[PDB]
RNA sequence: UCGUUGUUUUUUUCUG
């Protein structure tokens, strides 16, 4: 409802498909080329196009349209854009996948180390599932040491011996043993020299390997084109009003830019071999970074400050994740905390509500030939007289402000539209103690709007919430609906939760005062 | 089938009790007047007596509740222990039946014998868990409700009922009922999360607490501990 | 609305409060996406009801979902850091 | 908003230069496939219609369709005038007319009788019944797609299709 | 409404006496934070004294 | 294909607090947002208890389309639902 | 040439519309707003089979919205042209960059390099028309083109008609 | 402008004491320039929206850096009520 | 747990996850498979026929 | 003249 109309068709999600990103659809979907790395075009306003500042990518500010979407702060989802690098670089994550893979096939030939004449691996590839076919064929191919020139009818093998990796942190060794014996002739691995490699690799070893044509093509684990995030992903925060400082990514997007730019500009004059060597190897490490900055055995990028910087890892790891942090758990609206009393005269179900809270928590209500005379004098009683509304929201979700709508007096109400009337007896709220241990901790009380600022509760319904009233807390959430309260009232009621399925016998009871007083 | 929160702990009448015991409070007699069910009780206990239909009726009644004895003694309840979380009360069904038809007195009933099996038997296929016609199906029905059923004959034995008891026909036919639709309203709702239910009613309790026991020996199980201390 | 409570609201199956609680009574957001690529490329102008995702050149089999912010966000790293996750309103087996 | 029979056609790797429609080569596009699967599932082939049958069909659901209207109680305006809208009137009255003034068969009985002789791909052969000549050199000229096929049988087909044509 | 944020007296109910400052006037029922607690209350346009150059007025200014 | 027809409907008969309290919900919000009322109402003004007098004589126009955990289906009509 | 096939369409029906005929009322809303819509997939809606026996199945409930979600499937024949396809057309209007050719519901461009050489504009003519050897050409009168050039506009496609092949003009 | 009021504020930008408040009551009025009329923008340092009381004394002086330095210092009484918390 | 490292390998090997599981659709904000929304809702005709004649819809 | 926006980042001592 509080959407603005769309002509596309609304549907449910009911599968979500992973992969890697195609260096071609990257380009595709992005909208400019990121290339000048100060992100400020003059230092009085308008900043430069071509920059991490494009207006294209989307509008941040309440003023500005987006130039790309033409939508405000409400729509405009950010729109990304791409960035070439000018050498390809290894993708963090992948490394040990990577290395695997190449061990598993060829360094010339670029194929895997046996064919389907080998038992094993001819029952390997029957295995549905990807990975364990993966493991299977890893098993079965890191024992060839030596990549045949001949079938073990040539099989078009390169015949050189496939070389022993060990991975070293950020760069791979592969160790040749040529031909008895010879000098080990072992090198850096370059990250464009495997990509040509993959790049050859037919699609038959590619579903064998449990890879995917589609989505899932291996030489797309190594990165050439970075996309770039729009604002939205990394918002510029405000030190101090109008001081905004520049979120980690900024910096470190920045950063990546000129390093890429600084390649980019050996090749043209004396780049004897090793300044290119420590130029991309420092590149490297900023793109690693930038996708992630924990990784072991090596020091942590940090920030001018000396606080390590925030790699997108580390913000959707732990539980302030957005896992843990915005997905499962989220800090909700229609909600209130207190303290707690009991309260003898207050029938099983009920609760104490303070007038404070009734009238700032509001519950929609739609517009009825039942209700329209009760709605309408609680619209003239306005918000600041309990009972009474505080917003009127029209059948396409213009809403009215009660408080600086002086013409109150000036309002007929229309069937189908909805009216935010304070929180009024009998309503069922929610009620809830933090920790949430089983099912008994959080019931649907009824609503019983009482002076003093305190939730009050019976005296009985204490035992499961395993609260006392030396100062506990409990929290109070709101239904916005119809159907909520249905389910609340049907479900969550407090008389239906009386016996516990955990040991089949009641929960509540008679406790303290009235025990030692019925003894 | 049953939800956690429709069964209570009752006693299987069958289990305890020694042989003698047993065939003195459960098997009827005809032949031998001094072991028959009490003439006036029974309005018609002239009719039974020297009877052999109803004798070979009760034979298999008897034959039921002895084959319900063996197999719970041998094979499930091995101890012997006779209390077990089951559906449906029937002591206080019963005793509701009585209180609302003031079954008081020693008013001689009005309940023939074949009334009382035959109600019981029927009653033992009417205990809905899976409804459908497939050979397995069936067999699983059988399977589910063999405990509870086995309760049932121990309790609605017709000693019990025409003595301890003394309903009249409908009080009978209304405990039918009664019991019929408690154990219909006793069952899990399809869709029920239990598996969080159970995985807070399993985890709470270990909140509130030479072998080692306690939070460490539930922490080694859980993680599957190859070498407990 | 912490994690357990979040599981408690499953044990009493309140399926719909829950769905509610955590798109309405919080960060509710409406996106677009292409039917083709499953990705959410789609450049919308509603005022000019115009839509097109540039890399299948498509204008027709166009979605609209409605996620949480913090869903579409995680999404927008999860592209800005070479992984795709594409969304299809359809079963394919 | 208008909704299709065919499900999934997710993206795909290896592309094809069979999407943009041509009759000559037979690249009707994904939606008009060779085998394709109704509403409810049952296997129903392509169907592809004539000028005539196709005016004769839309004459009758149109006229059936006004009687339903009417409850109880023929020509293209009056029956483009059943549909509602200015734009929708407009189209239905220019299409009924492009039916009477190209349909090369008008009646009940000359359609009937066309329709048994021709009733193998089912677009040559609808093609054909809708597309008239004079003999079997210009048949062929102006339709590429049975120039050889090694089964002519065009000249007594063109020649029963002539019988038919009502004078004029 | 440019007679806001004025210092007003109340002259009939139960806050007889008392000043306050108008804090709202949407309209026929003024809002007046009271002085000795740490509260607002509601009161008609006609039961107000307001303060002016000559002590205390009646609502006519 | 997914339907099952109505000679073999297997479930249970009865009905499911969770169908009770998902019915009840619609039922309120429909009536309550100018919908039909098939039930004549005496006093009662809130759409929710309109919904559990109109349950209660077992007169809601709502069929219940039970998934099997395989994929196919069976529908049953709130009219022929045994309702404790 | 057309094509009949089935086709459906999703229908959002407010709780409003609650009652016994609303089968009806869906199928005459159906009707109503279906005609005369174009698309680039299937083309110029024209005509609906059917009108009176559309199995709309049975409904679903939106949770959140309480409205009435109808899958309305159907069957209709409608016309798209293809490219390599050969059918007369219906001359309309003249202009200088190409006469229009109203094709039924759809007009055909000509350009002006691709129309016959003897053919000359002579606005003297009355009526307007052009002229040729035993040719002529009017509003009306049956003329042969080629139409190869298929860029739909979403709402109304674009064709273009070409007289300037081998037996191509009016028969 | 911030949503309160500054009614209360002094013309030299701060308010006396003896004078009452109480939420959402602007108590300091500071403005910044805008770097580039109407080039200011506030600074202001409203009173916590849920705290009422009656100004008690204002300090005034110099910081370390000869900037005006100010200091507002409310109070209130705090009457025991249901809810409040004691022990023994 | 291990977010990350179960992201990379499912985008590796292009996993699909059917959406039919419960933390899924709560991070969808969808009706979970579960408890009130363990089936589904169809309006129905052939009942709503048995209204009187003045219900017929506009 | 509706409209009308107010930081992050850590650390700390606390409450149940
Ligand atoms: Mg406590
Ligand atoms: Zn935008
Ligand atoms: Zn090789
Ligand atoms: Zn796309």
């Amino acid at each position: 409802s509080q959407f603005p109309y769309s002509s596309a068709p609304l549907r449910s999600v009911k599968e979500v498909q992973f992969g890697l990103l195609s260096p071609e659809e990257i380009r595709a979907i992005s909208v400019v080329k990121i290339e000048y790395p100060e992100i400020m075009d003059e230092s009085r306003q308008r900043p430069r196009e071509g920059g991490l500042n494009d207006p294209k990518l989307g509008s941040i500010d309440r003023n500005f349209k987006c130039q790309t979407c033409g939508e405000g702060m409400a729509e405009c989802p950010g729109h990304f854009g791409h960035m070439e690098l000018a050498k390809p670089v290894f993708h963090i994550g992948f490394i040990p996948k990577i290395k695997k893979v190449c061990e598993c096939i060829c360094m010339n030939c670029g194929k895997l180390l046996l064919d389907e004449t080998n038992p094993t691996m001819a029952q390997a590839i029957r295995i549905r599932d990807p990975k364990k076919r993966f493991n299977a064929v890893w098993q079965l191919c890191k024992t060839k040491m030596v990549c045949e020139a001949d079938a073990p009818v040539s099989r078009g093998g390169c015949g050189n011996t496939q070389p022993v990796v060990r991975k070293d942190g950020m760069k791979l060794w592969g160790t040749w043993k040529k031909s008895r014996d010879a000098q080990p002739e072992r090198k850096l691995l370059t990250p464009g020299e495997i990509l040509n490699v993959f790049k050859h690799i037919s699609p038959e070893d590619c579903f064998r390997l449990g890879f995917n044509e589609d989505y899932a093509r291996p030489e797309w684990m190594i990165i050439t084109v970075l996309p770039v995030p729009p604002p939205q992903v990394r918002p510029s925060i405000a030190m101090d009003e109008t001081t905004q400082g520049q979120d980690d990514l900024t910096h470190k997007l920045s950063d990546i830019l000129k390093a890429n730019i600084n390649v980019q500009k050996l090749e043209m004059d004396g780049s004897p071999q090793h300044i290119i060597n420590e130029v991309e190897q420092l590149l490297q490490f900023h793109v690693a970074t930038y996708m992630d900055n924990d990784i072991a055995g090596q020091p942590q990028a940090l920030q001018k400050s000396g606080r390590p910087v925030k790699a997108i890892r580390a913000r959707l790891k732990g539980k302030e994740g957005r896992l843990r942090g915005n997905l499962m758990g989220k800090r909700v609206d229609f909600s209130a905390r207190t303290v707690i009393s009991g309260d003898p005269n207050l029938e099983l179900d009920q609760v104490g509500v303070p007038i404070s809270i009734a009238k700032t928590l509001s519950y929609p209500e739609t517009v009825t030939q039942y209700n329209i005379h009760r709605l309408t004098e609680y619209v003239r009683n306005g918000p600041n007289e309990h009972p009474g509304a505080k917003y009127v929201i029209r059948d396409n979700g213009d809403r009215i402000d009660l408080r600086y709508h002086k013409r109150a007096g000036d309002i007929v109400l229309q069937y189908g539209w909805k009216v935010e009337r304070h929180l009024m007896d009998d309503d069922p709220v929610l009620f809830n103690r933090q920790p949430s241990l089983h099912k008994m901790s959080m019931m649907a009380h009824r609503v019983k709007v009482m002076p003093y600022s305190t939730f009050r509760l019976n005296l009985s319904v204490t035992s499961p919430y395993n609260a006392d009233f030396d100062g506990d807390e409990m929290n109070l959430h709101v239904p916005q609906s119809e159907e909520t309260r249905a389910e609340l009232s049907q479900l969550c009621a407090v008389p239906l939760q009386i016996v516990s399925p955990q040991s089949n016998k009641p929960v509540m009871g008679i406790v303290q005062d009235t025990l030692c007083g019925v003894r | 089938g049953l939800d956690g929160t429709q069964v209570e702990r009752q006693t299987i009448d069958t289990i305890p009790g020694s042989d003698k015991a047993f065939h003195k409070r459960y098997y009827v007699d005809l032949m031998d007047e001094k072991n028959s069910i009490k003439p006036d009780v029974i309005e018609y206990a002239a009719d039974i007596l020297g009877d052999v239909e109803l004798q070979k009726e009760l034979n298999s009644e008897y034959e039921q509740l002895v084959s319900d004895r063996k197999f719970l003694r041998e094979i499930v309840f091995v101890n012997g222990d006779h209390n077990w979380p089951l559906p449906v009360n029937l002591r206080r069904i019963i005793q509701n039946a009585q209180q609302i038809f003031h079954l008081d007195r020693a008013k001689a009933s009005d309940l023939t014998i074949p009334e009382i099996i035959h109600g019981v038997r029927d009653l033992c296929k009417k205990l809905f868990v899976l409804r459908g016609e497939n050979e397995l199906i069936k067999e699983a029905q059988q399977n589910a409700t063999s405990l509870f059923q086995c309760l049932v004959r121990a309790r609605l034995a017709t000693r019990r009922i025409l003595e301890e008891f003394r309903l009249n026909r409908d009080a009978f036919e209304w405990v039918l009922g009664t019991i019929e639709a408690q154990f219909q309203r006793s069952l899990v709702h399809p869709g029920e999360m239990v598996g969080v239910i159970a995985a807070q009613s399993i985890g709470e309790p270990a909140t509130q607490m030479n072998v080692t026991l306690g939070v460490p020996r539930l922490k080694e199980i859980l993680n599957v501990a190859k070498n407990i201390k | 609305f912490g994690e357990m409570e979040r599981d408690c609201m499953i044990a009493h199956g309140a399926a719909g409060f829950l769905k509610e609680r955590l798109m309405e009574a919080s960060d509710a957001f409406r996106v677009h996406v292409c039917g083709i690529c499953g990705l959410m490329s789609v450049i919308a102008n509603l005022k000019k009801n115009q839509f097109e995702c540039r890399s299948c050149k498509n204008k027709t089999n166009i979605y609209q979902l409605h996620i949480p912010y913090a869903a579409k966000l995680l999404f927008q790293e999860l592209m800005a850091m070479n992984i795709a996750p594409r969304l299809y309103t359809e079963r394919s087996g | 908003v208008s909704t299709s029979t065919v499900g999934a056609r997710r993206r795909r790797a290896k592309q094809q230069v069979d999407d943009e429609e041509n009759a000559t080569l037979l690249r009707l596009g994904p939606e008009f496939a060779l085998k394709q699967y109704d509403h409810d599932g049952n296997e129903h082939d392509l169907i592809a219609l004539s000028l005539s049958e196709s005016r004769l069909l839309i004459r009758e659901a149109l006229k059936a369709r006004s009687r339903a209207r009417n409850g109880g109680v023929i020509d293209d305006d009056e029956l483009a005038k059943v549909t509602s809208g200015a734009v929708a009137n407009g189209v239905v009255k220019k299409t009924l007319d492009y039916l009477n003034t190209f349909a090369r068969f008008k009646d009940e009985e000359t359609c009937t009788a066309v329709d048994q002789l021709l009733h193998l791909h089912p677009f040559e052969i609808a093609q054909l019944s809708s597309l008239g000549c004079e003999d079997v050199d210009e048949a062929i000229t102006l339709i590429p797609s049975l120039a050889a096929k090694k089964e002519v049988n065009l000249q007594r087909i063109l020649d029963e299709l002539n019988r038919l044509e009502d004078p004029y | 409404d440019p007679t806001l944020n004025k210092t007003v007296k109340i002259r009939q109910g139960g806050y007889k006496g008392k000043i306050g400052i108008v804090k709202e006037a949407n309209g026929d029922r003024f809002r007046v934070e009271l002085h000795n607690p740490n509260k607002t209350i509601p009161i008609p346009c006609s039961f107000l004294l307001i303060e002016s150059t000559h002590g205390w007025v009646p609502y006519e200014d | 294909e997914l339907a099952i027809l109505k000679e073999e409907r297997t479930t249970t008969p009865y009905l499911t607090k969770y169908e009770r309290a998902r019915i009840l919900g619609t039922r309120a919000l429909q009536i309550s947002m100018n919908a039909p009322v098939l039930v004549d109402i005496e006093g009662e003004t809130d759409p929710l208890q309109i919904a559990m007098k109109e349950l209660s004589q077992r007169k809601i126009p709502l069929v219940i389309r039970r998934y099997l955990p395989d994929g196919s289906y069976e529908d049953w009509g709130c009219d022929e639902l045994i309702v404790d | 040439m057309f094509f009949l096939k089935d086709l459906s369409l999703i229908l959002t029906l407010h709780p409003s519309y609650f009652g016994p005929q609303m089968n009806q009322y869906l199928r005459e809303k159906l009707l109503t707003d279906v005609e005369g819509t174009c698309t680039g997939q299937f083309g110029y809606i024209v005509t609906v089979l059917d009108g009176m026996n559309i199995d709309v199945g049975k409904g679903r409930i939106i949770p959140g919205s309480g409205s009435a979600e109808f899958e309305v499937k159907y069957r209709a024949v409608v016309w798209k042209p293809f490219k390599g396809e050969v059918v007369d057309a219906i001359v309309s209007n003249v202009s200088p960059i190409g006469f229009f050719a109203d094709v039924g519901p759809l007009n055909v461009f000509v350009s002006t390099r691709l129309i016959p050489d003897n053919l000359v504009y002579n606005p003297s003519n009355s009526p307007p028309a052009y002229m040729s050897n035993d040719e002529l050409i009017t509003k009306g009168s049956k003329v042969r083109l080629k139409v190869v050039g298929t860029r739909t506009d979403v709402n109304e496609i674009y064709a273009i008609g070409s007289i300037k092949e081998d037996f191509l003009g009016a028969i | 402008l911030k949503h309160g009021t500054y009614e209360k504020l002094d013309e030299d930008g701060l308010i006396a004491p003896g004078v009452r408040v109480s939420g959402d009551d602007i108590i300091i009025g500071k403005t910044t320039p805008i770097p580039p009329y109407h080039t200011k923008r506030d600074a202001s340092t409203p009173l916590r929206s849920t705290e009422n009381g009656i100004v008690d004394q204002v300090l005034l002086t110099t910081n370390q850096e000869g900037l005006k330095f100010v200091k507002v210092r409310m109070r209130t009484t705090k009457v025991p009520q249901i809810g409040d918390k004691f022990a023994s | 747990e291990e977010t990350v490292e179960i992201l990379f390998e499912a985008g590796a090997a292009a996993e699909l996850d059917d959406c039919r599981g419960v933390s899924e659709n709560v991070m969808l904000g969808q009706l979970a498979p579960m408890g009130t929304g363990a089936f589904d809702v169809m309006i129905d005709e052939k009942l709503l026929t048995s209204l009187p004649a003045d219900y017929a819809p506009t």
